[PDB]
């Protein structure tokens, strides 16, 4: 009975059921010229939607594979060379990488 | 030697700091070894441990005065932000004379050393600031 | 800890005088000023060489900041 | 044990009590009042 | 010095007399000192406050 | 050689500071219970002199004032009295440990 | 006989704060215990009036703090007094910690353990109260430090989801931190009484480290008037700061509303955390970093288990005092490292200074202890 | 890039015991209501805060009556607006920050309650920002973005009224550049600190009470401690 | 209608290391303009002497206000 | 010998809980001291979790308590523990006082 009450208190401190109401998002892409990263809030996190530049596509194509701590090739993650969508969150601690 | 005094004065003064104090300690080590070399030539210590002790005292004290001179040079130059006076090195020479009197452990020598080392240091920087040549023209 | 069973002392006479018949500041600018200068003599040789070394590293750190953020290339 | 003498507090005594021959009855009220008046002005400031 | 001695004899002998003494002293010096403090604060500006140019309009 | 180490010792004894409050070497010892046994086992006269020197030291540090030049306990004439007694107390400590193990 | 030793409340108070046999030669640095107590109860009072004028919600928080600083009269000095009182609290607290480290008073073991518990409690209180204004610096410091708590694997992620009250920094996080910034200083006050309890049992400590049980005076009326002098010095510095420079410790990033989008590069925490926040981004390892931080304050736990020198003072040792003042300069260097942005040279000297921190403590103070233990025939 | 360091001026209120020039605050609010109350919003001041500072009560009430409110519900419940006299904030020329962002080249204008204290530098930064407009050595110049060195990134979507829209002051003071800019920055210093004169009053009262209280406490501690400074010890054995 | 701001701005920088840094700026500006489309843009100098001139101007600005 | 008798906290624990010489005669009408204590800290606990999930403003007060009723997991039982624990608390406080007035402990 004590651990039932302990679980009652832990689950009371766990999360809020209306905050459990997350959603999906629907983003329009024609107001976004080249090199522009628009940050739409969703899930309490930044949603970066960026139309990059082609000069930075040269600067990313000149990024080497096997000299990094984790090679994740840009073609192996996204669909287009100049469009990219991220959770705008540095996985260290969750800042806004500007 | 000309190389290390040239290294001391080539620093813009100015602040490029702690190179100034390293050069000043090298000046002090050289001058202490010079005067101690004459002294160990002209005293005959016996024992030789005393000879090393006297040379160590002379080198250590001249290096100490060089360090303290360079330290208050650097600090006064950074604080006053007016690198052209001799007043900051007047503070320099007085501080060096005070710690000379500290490491010989009497205070009147420290007082007169403050006065004369301050006057000489103000004149040294001031003469560099106008430009009075080393030892000669020697033209006409 | 109570007050009275601390130790055993013989052979000691403690004189002391009332607060009223003595004065407030006996030779305050006459002995207290060499007193504080002697206290400062006992410490600064082994207090300052941390702080000035910190200070020169601080100046050098701001120096590296400015000269390495402002680069002046050849172009 | 009769050779217990006090070291003299002539460096520390007040100017009314530096005289080791005049009586200290008519010197009492002024001295005690001056100390208590300093305490009173302190208490006035703290109460303010 | 007897003026401090007679001050001791009048106002410092008794306890509640001492308390009533510091009551009257703190109140009067409170009043006069706040007046003097505001006077010094207006003297150190004399042309910057709102009060004088609000009544000269 | 051996003369130089002793000179370092003399310098350090002067720069330590506990000769400026008139103390001696065996009066600054930090108390475990072995120190408390060694303080318990002292002869009476040196115990009285110990408490007098300690009480003058606490007085002078209360008014934060150093003794004159002349009353400083000069080097290697101080009595090194505690090291026999404390030595034997630590010896009996080692004896208990080596007997019960 | 006397009510002061018959009435049972006054039995404890008369054996605590009146007839307490302190030694006779206390210097300036032992006032700081009373100063920490007075800072604490002034914190409790100013926070109480703050709690009477505050509405805690992410929609309403900055509006309400602005409302306090404008309309409710004298609340501007109540707010500024609470902030700078926390500042003076931590200055007095590091002085009291430094005293206890310096004069060899760390031999008092369970007192010292109770001390470290008090130190963590004050750090948690200051952190949560600094979340409370709900500005930009508040918001991003909150998110940074909570994911730093998430650095521990397999439970710490869910632990951080648990202490959020949400999936991000939400309203629920704000009211959780309001409740704990309220309730922790009472725990601090009770543990302060426990600290004082063990101290009264074991005995106090003179400056010279000599066992000073031959020259006691009672606590009244000597140290009472000494600590009232100290409290007036506190009020002096505190009113000087809250009436002449409220911006000497104020942050320009706090006074904007919490934009969850902008995140300026001015990202430093509250300033007296910067002795330890700099270590946390010194080592380029996440779990290793947060373990290194907790291990720094655990080094402050396991301080007394390294004293082996035979005299407990450091007025009577040069070399240990030298390394201790290098330790003071090292802490100030680390705070300055925390108060500067991320580059190459700052990272060089920050790594050097954190290694010098642990190198002073775990090596140099025991090596000096051995060398004076060997130097004077001990 | 760089951060251009702002200067430090010999202000009227720079010294630690100065007031603020209330006449300068009056004309600063005048400049605010002319030009600066179009882009920037300053919600956290009401009209009643001006009632004893730089405007009288009646003049400021008419000034608040100059601007409509769009108050909330009435008897029917839908709508009406209000004259607006005294319980009244300064009404929000841009309702949505998205609408504010849309009305310019992005870049929503900051709110002007806590600017002087919240921008890494006081009113010096606002002044030198306001006056420092100049021309670039070939930056990208994205179509609407004025170069200005007193700003990180230097690209500013704010037109300078630094002489533009001279507004015909209510007295006859010359409508030059430094005059209008310094007086509206003085107004913004006031709008950040509604306690400044009062706080330096209490600071001076504290100065006098600590210059008049602290040496007496110190003397009393030295008096009661004077026993222990004068006690002298002596050794009686057999 | 003439502000004293432009007056003291004109007035402070008669002969100065501000003017020396203007000559430094025009030297790197001729390097920029006489070399077609490289990276270096001669902007560091522009910042640092405009700081210098605004400080020397700020030294005596509040006179005729 | 024992940590219970010499440790400076545990002496207070020894004189509090272990070795209080009580009479060997009291029936259940003397339970209410510790019962009021456990009620009191249970009240503190329930109210603490309440104030974790509560916003004090007349715009948001009843909506916040409604939120505790709806979205907080077991929030309705935490709110009801606080309310009826207060009611139980005042019942037991009158029981404590009725004892102390009946059995003559009011001579203290
Ligand atoms: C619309 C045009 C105006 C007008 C009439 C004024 N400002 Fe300015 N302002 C505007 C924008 C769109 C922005 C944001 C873009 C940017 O910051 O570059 C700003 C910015 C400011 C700031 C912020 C500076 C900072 O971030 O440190 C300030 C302090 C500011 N504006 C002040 C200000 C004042 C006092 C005005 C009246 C004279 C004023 N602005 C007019 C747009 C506009
Ligand atoms: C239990 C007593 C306390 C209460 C009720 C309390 C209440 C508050 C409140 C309401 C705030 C927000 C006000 C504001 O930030 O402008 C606050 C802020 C703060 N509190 Fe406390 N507090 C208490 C004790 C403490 C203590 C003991 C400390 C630590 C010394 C502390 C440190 C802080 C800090 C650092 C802030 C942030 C100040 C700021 O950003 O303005 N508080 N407190
Ligand atoms: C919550 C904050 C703290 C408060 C309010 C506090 C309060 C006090 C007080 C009132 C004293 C007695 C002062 C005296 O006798 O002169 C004291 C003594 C002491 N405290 Fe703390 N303390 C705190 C935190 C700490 C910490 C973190 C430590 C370190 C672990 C610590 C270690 C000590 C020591 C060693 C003493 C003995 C002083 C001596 O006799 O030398 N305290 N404390
Ligand atoms: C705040 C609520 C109270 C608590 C928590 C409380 C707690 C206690 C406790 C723990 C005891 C010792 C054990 C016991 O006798 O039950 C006690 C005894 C007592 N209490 Fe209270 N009490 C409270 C309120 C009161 C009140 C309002 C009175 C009436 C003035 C009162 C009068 C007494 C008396 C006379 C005793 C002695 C009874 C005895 O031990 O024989 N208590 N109380
Ligand atoms: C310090 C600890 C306490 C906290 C933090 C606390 C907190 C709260 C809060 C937030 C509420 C409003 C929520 C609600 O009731 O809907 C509340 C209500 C209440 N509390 Fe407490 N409380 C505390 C202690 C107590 C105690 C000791 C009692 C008395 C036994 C008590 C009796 C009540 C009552 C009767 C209500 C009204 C309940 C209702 O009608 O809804 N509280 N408390
Ligand atoms: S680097 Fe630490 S959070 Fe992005």
């Amino acid at each position: 009975a004590a651990k039932n009450v302990v679980s009652q208190f832990v689950s009371s401190m766990s999360a809020s059921a209306d905050v459990l109401a997350m959603s999906k998002i629907e983003i329009k892409l024609s107001d976004i010229p080249e090199g522009k990263n628009m940050a739409f809030k969703w899930r309490g996190k930044p949603l970066f939607v960026r139309h990059r530049t082609k000069k930075e596509i040269d600067q990313e194509a000149a990024v080497e594979v096997s000299q990094l701590r984790d090679p994740q090739h840009d073609l192996e993650r996204v669909k287009k060379p100049e469009w990219v969508i991220l959770i705008g969150v540095c996985t260290h601690l969750g800042c806004v990488p500007i | 030697a000309k190389t290390l005094l040239h290294q001391y004065w080539d620093i813009p003064e100015g602040t490029e700091c702690h190179r100034k104090t390293y050069a000043a300690t090298s000046i002090g080590g050289a001058s202490g070894l010079v005067v101690s070399a004459y002294s160990v030539a002209l005293k005959t210590p016996t024992s030789f441990l005393e000879g090393v002790a006297r040379t160590g005292r002379y080198t250590f004290t001249a290096a100490a005065i060089g360090a303290i001179f360079g330290l208050t040079s650097c600090i006064s130059a950074q604080v006053r932000e007016k690198p052209d006076d001799p007043l900051n090195y007047l503070i320099g020479g007085c501080a060096g004379g005070l710690t000379l009197g500290a490491r010989t452990r009497s205070y009147g020598i420290g007082a007169a050393a403050c006065a004369y080392m301050g006057l000489t240091a103000a004149l040294v920087k001031m003469g560099q600031l106008e430009g009075w040549k080393v030892f000669a023209e020697p033209k006409v | 800890r109570q007050f009275g069973h601390l130790t055993r002392v013989r052979h000691v006479i403690t004189y002391s005088l009332s607060p009223f018949e003595q004065r407030a500041f006996p030779h305050y600018f006459s002995k207290g000023i060499p007193n504080v200068l002697r206290r400062t003599r006992a410490c600064i040789l082994r207090v300052a060489p941390p702080f000035v070394v910190f200070y020169l590293v601080y100046t050098w750190g701001t120096q590296e900041f400015e000269k390495s953020k402002r680069k002046n290339p050849a172009a | 044990h009769t050779d217990i003498k006090v070291p003299d507090f002539s460096d520390y005594r007040r100017p009314e009590v530096l005289d080791s021959t005049k009586s200290s009855k008519e010197s009492s009220e002024a001295r005690k009042g001056f100390s208590y008046l300093i305490t009173a002005t302190t208490t006035v400031g703290v109460a303010y | 010095p007897t003026l401090t001695a007679r001050l001791y004899s009048l106002l410092f002998r008794r306890t509640s007399t001492f308390a009533l003494t510091i009551v009257v002293g703190a109140l009067f010096f409170e009043r006069a000192f706040d007046q003097g403090a505001d006077a010094i604060y207006e003297h150190i500006n004399e042309g910057k406050l709102w009060k004088h140019i609000k009544h000269k309009y | 050689s051996s003369k130089w180490l002793e000179g370092i010792r003399k310098w350090y004894y002067n720069a330590a500071g506990f000769n400026k409050l008139g103390l001696m070497r065996d009066d600054t010892i930090h108390e475990n219970d072995d120190v408390k046994e060694a303080i318990r086992r002292l002869p009476e006269n040196l115990y009285n002199d110990r408490v007098f020197r300690i009480k003058r030291a606490l007085d002078l540090s209360m008014r934060q004032q150093i003794l004159p030049k002349e009353q400083w306990t000069k080097y290697e004439e101080d009595k090194f009295y505690l090291e026999p007694y404390l030595k034997e107390v630590i010896r009996e400590r080692k004896e208990r440990e080596e007997w019960t193990k | 006989i006397n009510i002061r030793k018959t009435h049972p409340l006054m039995k404890i108070v008369n054996n605590a704060f009146i007839d307490l046999p302190a030694p006779s030669n206390i210097s300036s640095w032992w006032n700081f215990g009373s100063l920490l107590g007075i800072c604490l109860i002034l914190q409790i009072l100013t926070g109480l009036f703050l709690a009477m004028h505050y509405t805690p919600d992410t929609t309403t928080a900055f509006s309400s703090v602005t409302h306090i600083c404008r309309d409710v009269n004298y609340g501007w000095i109540i707010r500024y007094m609470h902030a700078n009182g926390a500042s003076m609290f931590f200055i007095c607290l590091f002085m009291h910690v430094g005293r206890g480290l310096y004069y060899g008073s760390y031999t008092f073991l369970e007192t010292w353990n109770i001390g470290v518990i008090l130190l963590f409690a004050t750090m948690a209180t200051a952190f949560m109260g600094y979340v409370l204004p709900w500005g930009q610096m508040s918001f991003w410091g909150a998110t940074v430090i909570t994911n730093l708590l998430s650095a521990i694997p397999y439970i710490g992620t869910n632990l951080v989801e648990w202490i959020w009250g949400g999936f991000s920094v939400d309203k629920a996080t704000l009211t959780r931190f309001f409740a704990f910034h309220f309730i922790f200083p009472f725990i601090i006050a009770a543990l302060a009484m426990v600290h004082l309890l063990f101290l009264h049992e074991t005995g106090s400590n003179n400056p010279t480290g000599i066992p000073s049980d031959t020259d006691k005076i009672p606590f009244h009326p000597y140290y009472t008037i000494k600590d009232i002098l100290g409290a007036i010095l506190l009020i002096l510095i505190l009113m000087l700061l809250v009436l002449f420079t409220p911006d000497l410790l104020g942050d320009p990033d706090n006074y904007t509303p919490a934009n969850p989008l902008n995140t300026p590069p001015h990202i430093k925490p509250e300033w007296y955390f910067l002795f330890a926040y700099a270590i946390l981004r010194s080592i380029p390892n996440k779990l290793g970093g947060v373990l290194a931080l907790v291990l720094s304050i655990l080094v402050l736990v396991i301080m007394p288990l390294l004293h082996t020198s035979k005299q407990r003072s450091m007025m009577f040792r040069p070399i240990s005092q030298c390394m201790f003042w290098i330790l003071v300069a090292d802490l100030l260097t680390l705070t300055w490292i925390g108060g500067q942005p991320v580059e190459h040279p700052y990272i060089i000297i920050g790594q050097l200074a954190s290694i010098m921190y642990f190198l002073i403590i775990l090596v140099m103070m025991p090596v000096a202890s051995i060398i004076e233990n060997n130097l004077l025939k001990w | 890039d760089l951060e251009l360091h702002p200067p430090s001026y010999p202000w009227s209120h720079r010294g630690l015991l100065s007031s603020l020039d209330h006449t300068s605050i009056r004309r600063g609010f005048q400049v605010y209501k002319q030009v600066c109350s179009s882009c920037h919003s300053m919600d956290y001041v009401a009209y009643r805060h001006l009632v004893g500072v730089c405007y009288t009560e009646d003049e400021a009430k008419a000034l608040a009556e100059e601007v409509e409110v769009q108050d909330g519900p009435n008897e029917d419940g839908e709508m009406f607006m209000r004259p607006g006299k005294l319980s009244d904030y300064f009404p929000k020329p841009y309702p949505n920050p998205e609408a504010a962002r849309a009305a310019n080249n992005g870049a929503l204008p900051p709110d002007l309650s806590y600017i002087v204290r919240a921008r890494h530098g006081g009113e010096d930064y606002v002044f030198s920002l306001l006056t420092g407009y100049c021309e670039p050595p070939r930056v990208s110049l994205r179509e609407g973005l004025y170069f200005n060195p007193y700003f990180p990134g230097q690209a500013i979507g704010m037109a300078p009224p630094i002489y533009n829209e001279v507004l015909e002051f209510d007295d006859g003071t010359p409508a030059t550049m430094s005059q209008v800019a310094k007086d509206v920055c003085t107004f913004l210093r006031w709008a950040a600190e509604p306690e400044h004169d009062h706080r330096k009053r209490m600071g001076l009262k504290m100065l006098l009470m600590m210059g008049l209280l602290l040496p007496l406490v110190y003397a009393m501690k030295r008096h009661k401690w004077s026993v222990l400074k004068s006690r002298k010890l002596a050794y009686r054995p057999p | 209608l003439v502000d004293p701001l432009t007056t003291v701005r004109e007035q402070c920088e008669q002969l100065e290391k501000c003017v020396k840094a203007r000559e430094r700026l025009e030297l790197c500006d001729e390097r920029v303009s006489s070399r077609s489309q490289t990276e270096e843009d001669c902007t560091e100098e522009l910042f640092d002497f405009l700081h210098a001139r605004d400080h020397c101007v700020a030294h005596k600005l509040f006179n005729s206000l």
